[PDB]
RNA sequence: GGAUAAACGCUGAAAGCAUCUAAGCGUGAAGCCCCCCUCAAGAUGAGAUUUCCCAUUUCUUCGGAAAGUAAGAUCCCUGAA
RNA sequence: UUGGCACCUCGAUGUCGGCUCGUCGCAUCCUGGGGCUGUAGUCGGUCCCAAGGGUUGGGCUGUUCGCCCAUUAAAGCGGCA
């Protein structure tokens, strides 16, 4: 995980989401984990 | 689980099989006599009342002798509860002896230790004493109260007092010796309290 | 919305039951919505289209239709173990795993799943309640899940490992 | 010159009994507060207490909306340092809910020696049943 | 042990897929509440159980009082654990 | 922290360092849990949750700091005149 107030996409398969009140990103890519 | 009430007699070493040393304590555990049975229904809590020692009846008073009589027995000067006991056994006016228990088996033995007047910190609370040179006139005081912005010193700031009295269980001590004759229980290292203080001797609760 | 033969759909306000050949299913579901039934099929609806109304459309929908397909043919799901010295078996009903730890771990299918052994390096869950039997694959899972630089480990059958040098 | 003050026992005060089943903590609260105090009866004088005594039952279904029963948190202090006890409403609305409108209503009634004395009329249950059926209550309605 | 954090997940939509969440389920920390030790009913919310003493006499128009006792406890005395 | 302001105190609010006693915060040093890894394993880097407990003894200096010796699981940063 990276955690950041700039969760943003990271690549195309990347994909934003919304658990328990947080802006996460989801990829196979697990780098790609951000949450807020 | 299972328990009684004693008087502890003194210490002593006892060697076992191997040649190993082990010192004891001596618990003489006489006249123990069951004389309440409380309940969930009429208490809220199961407890089996046990009284130790019997004792004349111009010491006892008519109250005591009432409550020993629907036992069926003296009047006794120490009485306490044991809990997480089971009370199918322990039938009113029934004796308990040390034969409940047996060597090796494991228990809690738990007393009022023994009484130290009014004491100091490092005595007491294991504090450390100023320096006794270079010019120190601070040796067995206490120290700080604490900070300025309370405007108060906080609880638990430790200080002087009486030390003792206090009530004390030591846990995991191991039976070495039982004689019903003597009505004599050994336990392995040391209980609280001074000579002829009473202890109670229970299974471990672990 | 099929309710093919054997099944028995039943209601009581937010509470239901679905009996079937495989077991009995009793759930609930929140009131706000709305059921209308016919013999072969239930259908469902929400009387506002809030937020939270559509949120439990397709979700109450999509329970009842796992509740029937449960009843009806079961869920299968299928964990295949990957590493030598890696093996399984079964004492009876309860489930066992030798995975490279110093000690095996030992499980037990509750009531409505089933464990299967059709060889050492593979091994099957099986229930009429899709919850329980994803839920009891993902924790037998959960003891060797996949490492990347060999796939050493246990994983669904259909699952695509990531690996790396 | 000349207005009505009443005295202590001059005043009927009656028992009742509320159902607090799914009523917000504060609704019911502030309702008993005012009944305890005696602002329901035009004989109050705000020296004496007027006010009815008062039961509550199924305090274990009080209403909390929102995400009180697990956000909302009630704390103690012992007086020693960092003597801070927590808990959360809707754990004290399983366990000890009893304590918990208590906690409610103490806030609401008067911080005084009267309003001590007001808390004494409030018995409270998390269940359907009370001791107090002997002084033959009334239920009231909010 | 029970419930949680971060985290991992099951089922599952909103949004024909996907998604650990939105409803709902599980795991999950030396931490939280308990388990263990101690104090504790002045806990004026003053609790409970067991046993004991009894319903005296003067008065006072009432309230209420005092004046000897019971169960029991002490002044006093020998003392220490 | 360096500073700026000069608002209480000049009919007195005693200063650095140390000793005694500690207590609090978390921006966690160790122990504990976890995600990413340019994570093979051992070791590690970075980041999230965690303040429960623990967090050395000496040489030089008045010294804080700092250098050094030797240990440690670790030898935390800071607030309380
Ligand atoms: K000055
Ligand atoms: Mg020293
Ligand atoms: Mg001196
Ligand atoms: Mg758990
Ligand atoms: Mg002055
Ligand atoms: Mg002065
Ligand atoms: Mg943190
Ligand atoms: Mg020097
Ligand atoms: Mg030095
Ligand atoms: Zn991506």
């Amino acid at each position: 995980m990276k955690v950041r107030p700039s969760v943003k996409p990271m690549c195309e398969k990347c994909k934003v989401i919304r658990r328990k009140g947080k802006v996460m990103v989801i990829c196979e890519n697990p780098k790609h984990k951000q949450k807020q | 689980t299972k328990g009684i009430l004693g008087r502890k007699v003194g210490m002593t070493q006892v060697f076992t099989e191997n040649g190993e040393l082990i010192p004891v304590t001596v618990i003489e555990a006489a006249q123990n006599v069951v004389l309440q049975k409380k309940t969930v229904e009429t208490d809220g809590y199961e407890a089996v009342q046990i009284g130790f020692e019997d004792k004349r009846a111009i010491l006892s008073n008519k109250p005591e002798q009432g409550h020993v009589a629907k036992a069926n027995t003296t009047p006794k000067r120490f009485i306490r509860e044991f809990r997480d006991v089971n009370l199918d056994e322990y039938e009113i006016g029934a004796e308990v002896k040390v034969d409940v228990f047996a060597e090796g088996d494991i228990i809690d033995a738990t007393g009022v230790s023994k009484g130290k007047g009014f004491q100091g910190v490092i005595k007491r609370h294991g504090q450390s004493r100023g320096p006794m040179a270079h010019g120190s006139r601070y040796h067995r005081r206490p120290g700080s109260m604490g900070p300025v912005a309370p405007n108060r010193v906080f609880k638990n700031k430790l200080l002087p007092g009486r030390m003792g009295g206090e009530q004390i269980t030591i846990q995991n001590l191991e039976i070495v010796k039982v004689d019903v004759e003597k009505n004599v229980l050994l336990v392995k290292g040391n209980v609280p309290g001074a000579k002829k203080a009473l202890v109670q001797i229970k299974t471990a609760t672990k | 919305i099929v309710i093919p033969a054997g099944v028995t759909v039943t209601l009581n306000g937010s509470t239901a039951t679905v009996k079937g050949p495989k077991g009995e299913l009793v759930k609930e579901f929140n009131p706000e919505i709305t059921i209308k039934i016919e013999g072969n099929e239930i259908n469902v609806s929400r009387p506002t289209d809030n937020k939270n109304h559509r949120a439990l459309h397709g979700t109450t929908r999509a329970i009842l239709n796992n509740m029937v397909v449960g009843v009806s043919e079961g869920y299968e799901k299928k964990l295949e173990l990957i590493g030598v010295g890696y093996r399984a078996q079964k004492q009876g009903d309860k489930l066992v795993l030798n995975v490279g730890y110093s000690h095996p771990v030992e499980f037990v299918a509750p009531k409505g799943v089933d464990i299967e052994v059709p060889a050492n390096t593979q091994v099957i869950v099986k229930g009429y309640n899709k919850e329980h039997v994803g839920e009891l694959a993902a924790n037998i899972r959960a003891v060797r899940p996949p490492e990347p630089y060999k796939g050493k480990g246990i994983r669904y059958e259909g699952e695509h490992v990531r690996r790396k040098e | 010159r000349t207005t009505y003050m009443a005295k202590p026992g001059e005043v009927e005060r009656k028992w009742y009994v509320i159902d607090a089943t799914g009523v917000s903590l504060g609704r019911l609260s502030s309702e008993v507060a005012s009944i305890l105090r005696g602002k329901n009866k035009p004989q109050f004088t705000p020296h004496i207490d007027t006010g009815d005594f008062v039961i509550i039952i199924n305090a274990g279904k009080i209403g909390l909306t929102g995400k009180k029963a697990t956000d909302k948190i009630y704390y103690r202090h012992s007086q020693y340092p960092g003597g801070l006890k927590s808990r959360t409403a809707g754990e004290m609305r399983t366990n000890n809910p009893e304590k918990l409108l208590e906690l409610s209503i103490k806030g609401m009634l008067p911080k005084n020696s009267l309003g001590r004395q007001l808390f004494k009329k409030l018995h409270v249950y998390g269940g359907s049943e009370h001791e107090h059926a002997a002084q033959q209550p009334e239920v009231y309605e909010l």
